């Protein structure tokens, strides 16, 4: 899963 | 004078029962868990506070002596839930309140109300908005939400405020929804923006929405959101919320203004193909959807658990794509659509899809791409999974 | 030859959802999580087993290729259930099992089905009940059964065969349920006795049995108890329950043979009243019942959470008494009848008091008694609590 | 509470 923001 | 006054069961119970789901259980200052009766001019006042949140709500009442009082929230809700449906009589007699309806009689103690803390007085009401577009809108945001109190920076629901133009968002750094509504502003045009629990906010969306109409405090003028704190009334029910003081990311920037591949399909019928697909998924992995010539086939699952697959019947321009997705998230962005069809606008396997309502001008762009964006007043964008 | 069947969905998602009940979340003994899956000869039989209570469920099939296979049973279940209302088409291939509804395809691993325990065979048939009879008095029984491992001896219900008439019988010390009934035995002059654990009986029950009529499996005259197991066939489904090695306290001795009072009252406004009353009992060991002058007077509480009481009418036969009793065993006594109107059997204060289904002999009830303990189908001796 | 047997 990566992210939309840190 | 002490508190003595005839209610009618239904009232008074849904009353009590609205004001106790803000009571907090077992709370550090004891007299927290108690609800605030006070009784005058042909009406009772129902209150509730831990601090963080307020419910306050006033419902009829044949005063025979106006007063205030204070008793345990959880048992009075436990008993006024169980009352028949009688007239139910409250009379504060020194140390006790005495409840009686039918034939039935409870005697309780009464608290200190002196140690209760005073409620928070509301902000100026900035505006208006019709109840159940507001509690669509909130609905459809909240689910983006984090649902983490160790990270509480996410748990909120950002609210922008601009004349009569607001933005709600939400997000929880994997997935964002926003929808754009507009409202009637009770005062002098307003510029501001806030960070709302949403926890809080979807419970007033639900719960706090008894009449047409829910008006929202946050000041007026500059003084928007200086109070740290949110008013929401409706017909009879007011509450307060403390507001985040933490920074909502930008959004605006990440919301792609074309896209290279485009997929229209069904909101039931794609959203019971990855509930069942998912069936094999590692506890929410990851669904894969291979999008190819108006085909979208679902597949997931392990070989030691089991593997899935489904094709569905989709309207597919662009270039084909292979892009795979949360299954909770996936379904969470489309229960949100509140629209029969979804469509889909992706980029590139690695990068953000937005998931809106489908639109007529959809179903007449066919080619090669790329493809602008459309507006729409909701949208609920989607960061897809890693493949091996 | 590995197995290939057709199969109707609502036959097959239901046998598995009933087959996959009995089956742990957690399993043990790694086989011991899978459903078995035998075919051949126009029929599929799904089976599951814990080495404790084995069920077995023979449904219609299109059989291409009999053979046997091991699935999980809890995927399977949760697939079936999901599964389009297709025909279902299962075929195993080397490791995997596909199954195949509508436009979804699901491939699932095997397990080892030479590594599976065999089922055990149910005991010769010793006769048939009703089965809504069968499963009402297994439930009007079952409140009273006692739940700590500890007290083995109470932790199942006791079923007696006499000839055409079965008595079930439950008790955790403090409360006694007898249910007799009258049912059906292939040889008569069996006098039988068993002791079936009483949450799976119950469970068994309240999930129930498609058929009129089910037809028990204990054994034949003599041998009746002797498998240790109780064997249960309905309409295409056959069962076997472990039974206990405990023995059953001797029950009999404590129905009173008369009363001093009596009382009759309706079973619906009786479990209301003392619903609320037990409200402001948080220690919820106690209520207090007052009977005098075709008046009961509930009353409960302490005067750190509330006091309350309550008066209701009642056809109260005998000279005035108090008699106090825990809440959860008169209201799980009270749910047990199935009645409108109940009647209660008092002797002294300190001694087991008498609650069955009001009969038409009671409206007869003038004088002061003593009363003869009437016989009934169901009977529940609930012990009073001690009073200062 | 009272038991009628243990
Ligand atoms: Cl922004
Ligand atoms: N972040
Ligand atoms: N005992």
């Amino acid at each position: 899963q990566e992210s939309l923001f840190a | 004078t002490d508190l003595k006054v005839r209610l009618v069961r239904d009232d008074f119970a849904d009353a009590v029962a609205w004001v106790a789901r803000s009571l907090p259980s077992r709370p550090t200052v004891p007299v927290l868990a108690g609800v605030l009766l006070t009784g005058s001019d042909d009406g009772l006042t129902i209150s509730s506070f831990d601090y963080e949140v307020s419910a306050e709500v006033q419902i009829p009442a044949e005063i025979a002596a106006p007063g205030t009082v204070l008793v345990s929230g959880r048992l009075l809700s436990e008993i006024t839930r169980a009352l028949p449906n009688k007239p139910v009589d409250l009379s504060v007699e020194g140390t006790r309140v005495s409840l009686t309806c039918g034939s039935a009689r409870f005697s309780l103690p009464t608290m200190a109300v002196e140690d209760y803390p005073a409620l928070p007085e509301l902000p100026a009401e900035t505006g208006s908005v019709p109840a159940d577009l507001f509690a669509e809108a909130i609905g459809q945001v909240a689910v983006a939400a984090g649902r983490d109190d160790t990270l509480p920076m996410l748990t909120g629901i950002r609210v922008e405020i601009s004349g009569d133009r607001m933005v709600l968002a939400a997000t929880d750094r994997f997935r964002l929804a926003v929808r754009e509504l507009t409202w009637t502003t009770k005062t002098p045009d307003v510029e501001a923006a806030v960070l709302v629990p949403a926890k809080t906010l979807a419970e007033a969306a639900k719960t706090g929405l008894d009449g047409s109409e829910v008006q929202l405090a946050l000041g007026a003028g500059p003084s928007v959101g200086q109070d740290g704190l949110l008013g929401i009334r409706s017909e009879g029910k007011r509450s307060t919320t403390r507001l985040l003081d933490a920074e909502f990311p930008k959004f605006r920037q990440l919301l792609p203004t074309e896209h290279t591949a485009m997929a229209t399909i069904g909101v039931g019928e794609l959203t019971e193909a990855i509930k069942r697909v998912a069936l094999v998924a590692d506890r929410g992995a990851q669904v894969r959807m291979e999008f190819a010539d108006d085909v979208l086939h679902l597949s997931a699952g392990a070989d030691d658990v089991g593997r899935a697959e489904e094709d569905l019947p989709v309207s597919f321009s662009g270039e084909p794509l292979t892009i795979a997705f949360n299954p909770g998230y996936l379904t969470d962005g489309l229960g949100a659509l509140h629209s029969e069809r979804v469509t889909f606008g992706f980029t590139t396997p690695s990068k953000p899809a937005v998931l809106r309502p489908a639109t007529e001008a959809d179903a007449a762009l066919n080619g090669n791409g790329p493809f602008p964006a459309a507006e729409t007043d909701y949208v609920y964008l989607l960061m897809p999974v890693r493949l091996p």
